[PDB]
RNA sequence: AAAAAUGUAAAA
RNA sequence: GAGGGUAGGGCCCGUGACUGGGGCGAAGUCGUAACAAGGUAGCUGUACCGGAAGGUGCGGCUGGA
RNA sequence: CUGGUCCACCCGUGACGCUGAGGCGCGAAAGCGUGGGGAGCAAACCGGAUUAGAUACCCGGGUAGUCCACGCCCUAAACGAUGCGCGCUAGGUCUCUGGGUCUCCUGGGGGCCGAAGCUAACGCGUUAAGCGCGCCGCCUGGGGAGUACGGCCGCAAGGC
RNA sequence: GGAGGAAGAAGCCCUUCGGGGUGUAAACUCCUGAACCCGGGACGAAACCCCCGAGGAGGGGACUGACGGUACCGGGGUAAUAGCGCCGGCCAACUCCGUGCCAGCAGCCGCGGUAAUACGGAGGGCGCGAGCGUUACCCGGAUUCACUGGGCGUAAAGGGCGUGUAGGCGGCCUGGGGCGUCCCAUGUGAAAGACCACGGCUCAACCGUGGGGGAGCGUGGGAUACGCUCAGGCUAGACGG
RNA sequence: CAGCUAGUUGGUGGGGUAAUGGCCCACCAAGGCGACGACGGGUAGCCGGUCUGAGAGGAUGGCCGGCCACAGGGGCACUGA
């Protein structure tokens, strides 16, 4: 029961003898605005229905996000093949300055102070993927010394 | 003939870790020891020791990894998330004391060759000196 | 200067009860209590979810109009905020609140934020003796925001003070209602304030 | 490339030429209108565009487009060049200012009087 | 102070005058690579005792002639013809660059 | 391994 | 020794009957070479030739089977 | 007569190496020059047939050229459309060649399929398009145009 | 100008003809009071000059104001100029009529050829305010000359292949030097500026005052890890039998 | 723009200046410079600073401040610290 919000809803079609039927696709993201966030991209032959599918798909996936008084722990250069996005922890009072897509990502991630920028490709879909897997590589101080411990 | 023994060495680790090997060898050298010396001091290698490859002094770098992972494709965690050289034989990178980088906001380390030995990103700062930025690790 | 145009008309745009007046806005008619929908022929029509920028914009215009001050000065202060350290966000609202004429409202001397400007303009207000007419003038920590001698016994003034009996106001402010004077204790901590606006968004916007 | 490649060769500086040969990039150039004729548009359009060649005082000779609803420029009118091409007319890379010199403004116009040079009227 | 350079005698075909090359390396202003460039200087040797290839030192001195404001100091090592080559060979290749 | 040319110019 | 004068070269700009190709164009004329074995697989260096696209020769490449 | 290349013995040298602006040399085919040769083939060219037309597709005849020498030209889808060198990173399969008490092991080369990994996808994947260092080459929207001018080379066509 | 003020004038626009919009906006009530009027009215000026001492030190006396009868202070005092751009998407702001590939807009994609939110007018809205907007030029977005921070099988791009000159790069160990580089000290980096702090002019702009470290360079001292350099040894690269 | 140079490079002696110096003169010796871009052409006064920019970089030099150069074009020397 986290906070839900979509990104974009395109309208792809199909060539075929006679006419050109369609199939809508909607990108949606969820989060309680504190560490818990999930991204899902639902495809369906109808705008609303697609959002509905995006719903379950989003509430399905999810990832923990080690906060820090509203900011991210550290910075990362996460390249998702095509696109390239980098985040960086800012001092409280800064603001969620990021691309249109990553905005609603970290916004629902309980982030308020972050520095990001998209490089290479800027395809909404890909960029999204990136931002997620990015948070998926995040490592807290605890996480670090934990694996580095191995005692 | 190679160029920078360190360059290919860090690569041994990289390529090995990617496939999760027990350990890998590499031609024995003064500097490489220092590398592993700190690469163990901060804790990225299980250790090392000079071995033999047909009368050829090598160095067995014993790799460290993470716990087994649940879910699709049980990929064991990587202790050495990423390690890349900075001061290349092409571009000799010399940094000052109050210039030394902060690898991923402390989470990382900057192995560099000080004018008084070899120290970490923080160790070099504490002693109050600068040197050639060998590489970073995190 | 300030947009003299109809004001209880903007309350409808922000969709938030804004006290740009005095008595009437507290009455059963902030002009939005009557018409909870934005102005124009339309407004009474199903609208659409604005864009990120769009929301940030509307959100900003909420704060701005509240202090009925030129966007010029409004922006100039946003910068002034970023200029210094601290939580630039709340800091902005902070200096916004430090504005002389503004304190004159949060001290009761005037019934409206706009009427405050008027009074302060005609030097009806004093500070440590000087008849500061400048609606600007950032009141530093610790000042005697009193009422000028000539301005003491004034009809409109009295009405404002008489009604301003008791009634806690400004935790970071003191009020000597007896002699018609107030003081600026400390800088209003973010928590103390409580405006219908979201600073974080207003911040993001001016980063473009 | 490599490091040495940069050490020797080096990154080539961009450098871009202007879309408008109007001398000192001067805000506007003055000239005398030589030809005042209407030319037909390009590919997707067709609406006889009122254009006028203007032999600048700066020794040039270019074609400019007259906006607004009509005008009053003959074979010897003087005028200013705004500088701004028209993607519907091949070659026309200069607008022509309104209300300036022999070039009158637009009659009846209400909105956007600025661009079309029309001193605000009075309703009363 | 009186600037002093450690260069090599690359030309001794003048009267009481000797040319000297001086290589100075430094970080590239932008690319930080240890690049190496040089320049030729005309020294004053009233004794002519310094011969070709002789690595010597040169000090910023009183103006002697037009393009000459430096004087010799002392030898660093005699046999250094190999370096002279690097200079000479560079010259040679030049002749094959024109038309 | 298959004799046989060509359809100008206005909207998703 | 300013400059002036005489003779002769170098570079740059403008201009010029005529001429070369290029770009551009809701429409023309002549064919149809290319994309499907495009109805001779196509492309290609070079050569020759023809209203034109192009054909043919020598070799080569599949981005042909 | 002569270059390059591989395996075994670990015998000698003792960092002598990698790369390579310009330059030097090689460089299919067609083409040019003097001389030689000419079976077949064969642009051009002549004729037949098809077609509206047919300077073409097919058929008949046919020259230069194709071949030799010596000299010049220096281009190509010169194609793996993948610069050179050293190092690390599953393996299964068959083939060329070399070593060895040999249902098998070991070195160099060629081809398919695939771990990890890279990739826009295709696809690459110890013959990398993987991970990493060193050096040269080169690209920075299409057309204009590989043209125009200048410069250099060439007998020319034309090339850089 | 401020406070109030109708379930909400008039006109104007829309309309499923019920009503909706302009809009508390106005009208009107009440309070203030820029402009304007009267009176007073600066700082900026102290010193050279006079006197005792010794013509000095020290100390005491005296002249001068362009701006100005200006700013500023006290009193008397009238509701008192609002404009420009935009409203298809980018981009915040929707409807009516007219027009009919015309007129005309256009920064990019495009719009207009009978029902245009895109031309023009209107109603209304959005932004901004003594300004708004256009043109021009510079950085930015442009990680589109890529040190940070690109790329080259088919998208623009491996030279046709080889040889080698300069240049660039450099295997493991030990030794001296300390050129690169690293650290300290110091000279330096002037003022104006930028930043932080306090203060001046009613605030600000403007300005005074103080504090900070600065790249680089000069000198002195220090270190030796890798680069460099000379020197000795090895065989894993290359070469040779 | 790929090769450039006769006061050209250097030396002895001298002239000249406040002073070094082909700055200039006579004599002598062939040198001097250049792909680390000489020579040519184009453009432009330089910096402190200013503009933009996450920074690096890019752009720039109006005002004020510092140095430079010119005072219609062009040459000359007198007076004087
Ligand atoms: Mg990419
Ligand atoms: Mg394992
Ligand atoms: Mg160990
Ligand atoms: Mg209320
Ligand atoms: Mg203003
Ligand atoms: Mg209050
Ligand atoms: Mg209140
Ligand atoms: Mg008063
Ligand atoms: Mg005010
Ligand atoms: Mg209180
Ligand atoms: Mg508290
Ligand atoms: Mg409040
Ligand atoms: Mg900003
Ligand atoms: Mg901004
Ligand atoms: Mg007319
Ligand atoms: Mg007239
Ligand atoms: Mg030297
Ligand atoms: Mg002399
Ligand atoms: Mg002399
Ligand atoms: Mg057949
Ligand atoms: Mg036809
Ligand atoms: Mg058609
Ligand atoms: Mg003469
Ligand atoms: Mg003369
Ligand atoms: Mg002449
Ligand atoms: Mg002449
Ligand atoms: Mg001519
Ligand atoms: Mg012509
Ligand atoms: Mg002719
Ligand atoms: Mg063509
Ligand atoms: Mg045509
Ligand atoms: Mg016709
Ligand atoms: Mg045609
Ligand atoms: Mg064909
Ligand atoms: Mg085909
Ligand atoms: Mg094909
Ligand atoms: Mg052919
Ligand atoms: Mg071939
Ligand atoms: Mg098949
Ligand atoms: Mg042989
Ligand atoms: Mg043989
Ligand atoms: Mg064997
Ligand atoms: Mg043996
Ligand atoms: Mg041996
Ligand atoms: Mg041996
Ligand atoms: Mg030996
Ligand atoms: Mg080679
Ligand atoms: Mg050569
Ligand atoms: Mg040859
Ligand atoms: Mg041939
Ligand atoms: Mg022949
Ligand atoms: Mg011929
Ligand atoms: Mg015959
Ligand atoms: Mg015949
Ligand atoms: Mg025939
Ligand atoms: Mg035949
Ligand atoms: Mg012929
Ligand atoms: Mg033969
Ligand atoms: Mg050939
Ligand atoms: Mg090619
Ligand atoms: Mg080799
Ligand atoms: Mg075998
Ligand atoms: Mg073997
Ligand atoms: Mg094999
Ligand atoms: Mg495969
Ligand atoms: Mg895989
Ligand atoms: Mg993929
Ligand atoms: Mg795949
Ligand atoms: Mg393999
Ligand atoms: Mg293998
Ligand atoms: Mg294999
Ligand atoms: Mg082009
Ligand atoms: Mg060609
Ligand atoms: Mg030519
Ligand atoms: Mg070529
Ligand atoms: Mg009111
Ligand atoms: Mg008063
Ligand atoms: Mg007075
Ligand atoms: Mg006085
Ligand atoms: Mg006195
Ligand atoms: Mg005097
Ligand atoms: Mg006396
Ligand atoms: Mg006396
Ligand atoms: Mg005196
Ligand atoms: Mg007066
Ligand atoms: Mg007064
Ligand atoms: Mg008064
Ligand atoms: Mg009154
Ligand atoms: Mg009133
Ligand atoms: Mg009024
Ligand atoms: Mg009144
Ligand atoms: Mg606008
Ligand atoms: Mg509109
Ligand atoms: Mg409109
Ligand atoms: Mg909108
Ligand atoms: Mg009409
Ligand atoms: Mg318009
Ligand atoms: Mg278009
Ligand atoms: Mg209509
Ligand atoms: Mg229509
Ligand atoms: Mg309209
Ligand atoms: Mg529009
Ligand atoms: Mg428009
Ligand atoms: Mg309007
Ligand atoms: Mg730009
Ligand atoms: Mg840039
Ligand atoms: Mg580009
Ligand atoms: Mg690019
Ligand atoms: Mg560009
Ligand atoms: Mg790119
Ligand atoms: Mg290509
Ligand atoms: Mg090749
Ligand atoms: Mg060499
Ligand atoms: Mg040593
Ligand atoms: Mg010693
Ligand atoms: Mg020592
Ligand atoms: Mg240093
Ligand atoms: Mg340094
Ligand atoms: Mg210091
Ligand atoms: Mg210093
Ligand atoms: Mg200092
Ligand atoms: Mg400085
Ligand atoms: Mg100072
Ligand atoms: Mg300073
Ligand atoms: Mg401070
Ligand atoms: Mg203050
Ligand atoms: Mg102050
Ligand atoms: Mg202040
Ligand atoms: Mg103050
Ligand atoms: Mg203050
Ligand atoms: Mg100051
Ligand atoms: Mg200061
Ligand atoms: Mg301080
Ligand atoms: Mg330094
Ligand atoms: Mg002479
Ligand atoms: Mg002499
Ligand atoms: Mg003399
Ligand atoms: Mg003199
Ligand atoms: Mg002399
Ligand atoms: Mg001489
Ligand atoms: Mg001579
Ligand atoms: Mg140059
Ligand atoms: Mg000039
Ligand atoms: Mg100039
Ligand atoms: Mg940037
Ligand atoms: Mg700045
Ligand atoms: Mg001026
Ligand atoms: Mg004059
Ligand atoms: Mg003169
Ligand atoms: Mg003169
Ligand atoms: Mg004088
Ligand atoms: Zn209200």
């Amino acid at each position: 029961d986290f906070e839900e919000k979509m990104i974009l809803i395109r309208r792809t079609a199909r060539m075929q003898a006679g006419g050109r039927r369609f199939r809508f696709g909607a990108l949606v993201v969820v989060g309680d605005r504190q560490g818990r966030v999930g991204l899902g991209f639902g495809k369906a032959p109808e705008v609303p229905l697609a959002v509905q599918k995006a719903g379950y798909y989003a509430r399905r996936n999810m990832v923990e996000v080690p906060l820090q008084n509203g900011t991210i722990p550290h910075e990362i250069e996460v390249e998702f093949g095509a696109s390239k996005i980098v985040l960086k922890p800012a001092a409280p009072g800064t603001g969620v300055i990021a691309g249109a897509v990553p905005r609603a990502i970290l916004e629902l991630a309980g982030v308020t102070d972050i520095l990001t920028k998209e490089l290479g490709s800027r395809n909404p879909i890909n960029i999204a993927y990136a931002t997620m897997e990015a948070l998926r590589q995040l490592r807290t101080k605890a996480d670090v010394e934990r694996l580095r411990k191995g005692e | 003939m190679l160029t920078d023994p360190i360059a290919d060495m860090l690569t041994r680790i990289r390529n090995a870790t990617r496939v999760y090997k027990e350990s890998t060898d590499v031609p024995a050298s003064r500097f490489k020891e220092e590398i592993l010396r700190i690469l163990a001091r901060e804790g990225f290698i299980k250790g090392y020791e000079r071995v033999d490859v047909d009368g050829k002094p090598y160095l067995r770098v014993y790799l460290k990894y993470g716990p087994r992972r649940q879910g699709p494709d049980p990929r064991p965690e990587q202790v050495i998330h990423h390690i890349r050289r900075i001061s290349k034989p092409g571009r000799r990178v010399y940094v000052g004391v109050k210039e030394i980088p902060r690898v991923r906001r402390g989470l990382g380390i900057a192995i560099l060759s000080t004018s008084k030995g070899v120290l970490t990103d923080r160790e070099a700062r504490k002693l109050g000196v600068g040197g050639e930025l060998i590489c970073e690790v995190w | 200067g300030r947009y003299i145009g109809p004001v209880c008309r903007l309350c409808r745009r922000e969709g938030v009860k804004l006290y740009l007046k005095g008595e009437r806005c507290y009455s059963p008619k902030c002009a939005m209590e009557r018409r909870p929908y934005p102005p124009g022929q339309h407004g009474q029509k199903r609208a659409r979810r604005p864009s990120d920028y769009a929301v940030r914009l509307r959100e900003k215009q909420k704060l701005r109009r509240i202090y009925g001050i030129s966007e010029r000065q409004f922006r100039n202060l946003f910068e002034e905020a970023s200029k210094k350290k601290g939580v630039t966000g709340s800091v902005f609202l902070g200096l916004l609140e430090s504005r002389l004429d503004n304190v004159v409202y949060r001290l009761g001397f005037a019934v409206s934020r706009r009427q405050a400007r008027q009074l302060v303009r005609h030097g009806h207000i004093t500070v440590n003796g000087r008849r500061v007419d400048l609606p600007s003038y950032r009141v530093r920590p610790g000042d005697e925001i009193a009422v000028a001698e000539k301005s003491r016994n004034l009809e409109l003034i009295r009405q404002n003070l008489e009604a301003m009996k008791g009634r806690k106001v400004g935790p970071w402010l003191s009020l000597d209602v007896e002699g018609m004077k107030g003081k600026f204790l400390r800088l209003p901590d973010r928590e103390d304030l409580a405006l219908p606006v979201n600073e974080q968004l207003v911040i993001e916007f001016y980063s473009r | 490339p490599t490091i040495n490649q940069l050490v020797r060769k080096g990154r080539e500086k961009v450098r871009k030429k202007s879309k408008v040969p109007a001398l000192k990039g001067a805000p506007f150039r003055r000239g005398v209108c030589t030809v005042v004729r209407t030319v037909t548009p390009k590919k997707p359009n067709s609406a006889l565009r009122k254009v006028a060649k203007v032999r600048l005082t700066s020794g040039y000779e270019v074609t400019a487009y007259i906006p607004g609803e009509g005008h009053n420029l003959q074979e010897h009118s003087v005028v200013l060049i705004r500088g701004g091409r028209v993607k519907d007319l091949p070659g026309v890379r200069y607008h022509i200012v309104r209300g300036v010199y022999d070039a009158a403004g637009v009659k009846d116009r209400k909105k956007s009087r600025s661009k079309y040079g029309t001193k605000k009227p009075k309703e009363a | 102070p009186k600037k002093v350079l450690t260069g090599v005698v690359v030309s001794d075909k003048m009267q009481k005058t000797v040319t000297v090359l001086v290589e100075r390396q430094f970080p590239h202003p932008l690319y930080g690579k240890v690049i190496k460039r040089s320049k030729k200087y005309l020294a004053h040797d009233p004794e002519e005792k310094y011969k070709l290839g002789d690595v010597v030192e040169i000090i910023e001195s009183r103006p002697i002639s037009k393009r000459k404001r430096f004087r010799v100091l002392r030898l660093v090592e005699s046999g250094r013809m190999d370096l002279v080559e690097k200079y000479l060979i560079r010259r040679q290749n030049y002749q094959s660059l024109s038309k």
